[PDB]
């Protein structure tokens, strides 16, 4: 029942401030029996609780780690709440998830959290983002064995990290393989998107790419054809 | 500060697999608040155990858990290829925000355990080589695509080749990544310039992976 959206993911610049929105639906937040928190997961580490708001209360709780630098808001018209977190370094760099508390019953102190979001994914730097440069890798003669063909999208050079891609506006599923990408020597990001599909399908099935990078608000949409 | 954890812990199928979590007095030890997740690479977590013993709806009898003074335990029996994932012990914990004053609620997570699944059987790469797009010689630079898709264990050796000859520079290869089939990927990039590009007969992209070699040839036409 219960659905949780999280913001688009993003650069932060250091020193400065931290902000992530979570839309919660099927359940209301002024509700009694559920505690909202926020929950981070440092690159290639275990998890850290950052903080909670209990509504009912208005208290707010924290993790002393963060010395006092993150808040928890909450927007009943919208059913949503709001983590802040200020003058942040590289070390607040995450997937921050977002994540319901609730218990057995409300004499219970503690609780675990059984629904999250899908995250969002925070990166700390200076540098400025990047949208992708988005080339076609054209179906061939190579890309082929008997009934199938492989053709793709090389997304070069952007920054920082996701990009969300997919295939005719996500209608095409079958197939469909993304790699994860290559951290290149000056920093910027790159990988490739590759469907697979039936050789019969190329002169007449058209195949269009959707490539979008939410870090610099860029969304490319790319046509596939086979080379001539 | 976070719970202690294996590392990692393997099992073969069929079999139970034990997975303790070692904790304080201040949480686990003291309260009844200890729950499990488990998270596949690499979605969000998921909730299977809670209050120590408790599953939620729609967890299978596989997953249970226990505790015992100040260490939990997550036993996974009748073991499964789909219970390849991340698992993290969490309790309710109290603690103090200034030096002094009333000890405020908190959570405490642990390391994480890698759960390996044994006698998987090998699986052999997909591999690819897409060559420049004409679009990408327009824009004078020129990358060679080599992706390799669908290898079991995750350790492949990628090598490329200018024509006959070797090339250790403008490489760039991804570590292997799981997929949700518990099958590993990887990806490779060699970059060039359109002059590198066009003044050779071919370019090669090996792929090393138990025994079994796999060389890719484009060329520029």
């Amino acid at each position: 029942q219960v659905q949780l959206q999280q913001s688009g993911p993003g650069l932060v610049k250091p020193s400065q401030t931290l902000s992530l929105t979570c839309n919660v639906y099927g359940v209301a937040i002024s509700n009694e029996d559920y505690y909202w928190t926020w929950i981070r997961q440092h690159p290639g580490k275990g998890l850290e609780w950052i903080g909670d708001i209990y509504y009912n209360s208005g208290t707010t709780h924290y993790n002393p780690s963060l010395k006092s630098r993150a808040s928890v808001s909450v927007d009943l018209s919208r059913n949503q709440f709001t983590l802040k977190v200020t003058s942040v370094t590289t070390a607040d760099a995450a997937v921050y998830y977002c994540a319901r508390e609730a218990s057995t019953k409300i004499t219970d102190d503690g609780g675990a959290f059984d629904f999250w979001g899908r995250g969002t994914m925070v990166t700390v730097s200076s540098a400025s983002t990047k949208g992708p440069s988005v080339f076609p890798l054209a179906p061939s003669s190579k890309s082929t064995s008997g009934g199938t063909a492989a053709l793709g999208c090389l997304v070069k050079d952007y920054f920082p990290e996701p990009v969300t891609v997919s295939w005719n506006s996500g209608a095409l599923t079958s197939g469909v393989h993304t790699f994860p990408a290559v951290l290149q020597s000056s920093g910027l990001y790159s990988l490739s998107s590759v469907v697979t599909v039936p050789s019969s399908s190329l002169g007449t099935q058209t195949y269009i790419c959707n490539v979008n990078h939410k870090p610099s608000n860029t969304k490319v949409d790319k046509k596939v054809e086979p080379k001539s | 500060s976070a719970l202690t954890q294996p590392a990692s812990v393997s099992g073969s199928p069929g079999q139970s697999i034990s997975i303790s979590c070692t904790g304080t007095s201040s949480d686990i030890g003291g309260y009844k608040y200890v729950s499990w997740y488990q998270q596949h690479p690499g979605r969000a977590p998921k909730l299977i155990i809670y209050d120590v013993i408790k599953r939620p709806s729609g967890i299978s009898d596989r997953f249970s858990g226990s505790k015992s003074a100040n260490t939990a335990s997550l036993t996974i029996s009748g073991l499964q290829a789909g219970d390849e994932a991340s698992y993290y012990c969490s309790s309710y914990t109290t603690k103090k925000t200034s030096f002094f004053g009333p000890a405020t609620r908190a959570y405490v997570f642990g390391s994480g355990t890698q759960v390996t699944v044994l006698g998987q059987p090998k699986a052999n790469p997909t591999v690819t080589l897409f060559p420049p797009s004409s679009e990408e010689l327009q824009a004078n630079k020129a990358t060679l695509v080599c992706l390799i898709s669908d290898f079991y264990p995750g350790a492949v050796t990628v090598a490329w080749k200018a024509d006959s000859s070797p090339v250790k520079a403008g490489v760039e290869t991804t570590t292997p990544s799981k997929q949700s089939n518990n099958k590993y990927a990887a990806s490779s990039y060699l970059s060039l310039t359109p002059e590198q590009w066009k003044s050779h007969k071919s370019y090669s992209c090996q792929v090393t992976h138990e025994g079994s070699t796999v060389e890719k040839t484009v060329a520029p036409t």
